[PDB]
């Protein structure tokens, strides 16, 4: 009756320190559709994060894309924290390059 | 362009 | 060559917390080129492709009036729904529906697809003689009664075969730069030890369209399925995608490990390995 979210955290092209870019947040296979989804700069949420228009898979599982322009350095952590009612406690992915 | 058709259950 | 249109319903009930929602997306292929969202603070059909944008007023009022209808018809069918399986007025449900047509590279229909769910599970499906109905399951069988008795496959078989597939070509032709253009993926592999005798092979794909793409590691030319990790496709939100499929291998052993990347935008597939 219900789906968990797979969650993706990646940058929309390849990450150079310095260089201007887009972080996404690609969460997928959930059901049902609410979720909650924060993007994070060294653990503080994000603001104004964009999101795209809900839809879904070909076995009805949702998924969004969660996005925000971004300029990545070697000490600044970014993460994606989803939660959904099939989890506990909010999921917390890190990005790795 | 969408679907006209009305599907009433 | 081919290519396919879509449209995508979301109708989800909410007790305590209003009407229900109804979100409609259109897509020609993996492209979503419009929108409707009925919690938006003036819903209307919405272009979200710079293609249909010249569509006038006609285009967008018409297709206005038809969400609204849609909507409202959803709504019905949440509750209708409710009574079919027994269920309380308090809980929160979800209506989906897919549907639109295929078509090959001289334009005519390859097939027509209009299949609903019911909280995440099959619920009817218009079969591919666009003339019969697959209920999955005694509400179902109800809902089919219906259509049966309303001839509503006939409807829908008009559409799909008519309306469905020349505004299809329509949006094909406008929006040909894009819709008619494959990108090809940008490939290599990322080769991290993770011990002393064994390493991680990452086979990457980037900025390919359509999302449609097969990556495969073969080691001595026998594919690795079982042991390879395959992510799944992901826009990264300039219309193009990514993927990547990684192995782990014994160190010393990575010349023997291939990766396969076939896709649309390329003329052959390709074969590429770990370069040092």
């Amino acid at each position: 009756i219900q789906r968990t979210p797979k969650i993706q955290v990646y940058s929309r092209h390849p990450a150079e320190n310095g260089k201007s870019n887009f972080l996404n947040c690609y969460v997928s296979g959930f059901h049902p559709s609410d979720i909650e989804v924060d993007l994070l700069k060294n653990g503080e949420r994000i603001e104004k994060v964009e999101h795209s228009d809900l839809s879904f898979s070909k076995d009805w599982s949702f998924y969004l894309l969660y996005y925000t322009e971004f300029t990545p350095t070697e000490k600044d952590e970014y993460a994606c924290r989803v939660n959904h009612v099939t989890l506990s406690q909010p999921k917390i992915v890190k990005w790795d390059r | 362009l969408s679907s006209p058709v009305t599907k009433s259950w | 060559g081919s290519h396919s249109m879509r449209y995508f319903y979301t109708a989800m009930s909410r007790p305590g917390r209003g009407e229900p929602r109804f979100i409609a997306v259109g897509y020609v292929d993996d492209t979503q080129f419009v929108r409707f969202d009925s919690d938006a603070a003036s819903p209307r059909m919405a272009p979200r492709a710079p293609w249909i944008e010249q569509e006038g007023p006609e285009y967008w009022d018409g297709e206005t009036r038809n969400m609204k209808a849609s909507a409202q018809t959803y709504r019905e069918n949440l509750r209708i729904a409710l009574r079919y399986y027994n269920q309380s007025e308090a809980g929160s449900h979800i209506i989906q529906v897919m549907y639109g047509c295929d078509v090959g590279p001289d334009g005519r229909l390859l097939r027509g697809h209009d299949q609903s769910a019911y909280d995440g599970k099959d619920y009817i499906a218009l079969n591919e003689d666009l003339s019969s109905w697959t209920a999955a399951d005694t509400a179902a069988q109800i809902t089919q009664r219906k259509w049966e008795a309303a001839r509503v496959a006939e409807q829908l078989r008009a559409y799909l075969e008519g309306l469905c597939v020349e505004w299809l070509r329509r949006y094909l032709e406008n929006g040909k730069e894009t819709l008619q253009r494959a990108d090809p993926p940008k490939t290599h592999v990322t080769h991290h030890p993770i011990s002393d005798h064994e390493a991680t092979l990452r086979c990457w794909a980037l900025g390919f369209y359509p999302a449609e793409i097969t990556l495969t590691w073969q080691r001595d030319g026998e594919d690795q399925t079982q042991d390879t990790e395959l992510v799944e496709t992901r826009p990264a939100g300039d219309r193009t995608f990514q993927k990547w499929a990684a192995v782990v291998v014994p160190s010393g052993e990575e010349q023997r490990y291939t990766c396969h990347v076939q896709h649309e935008g390329l003329p052959k597939p390709l074969t590429l390995r770990w370069e040092p």
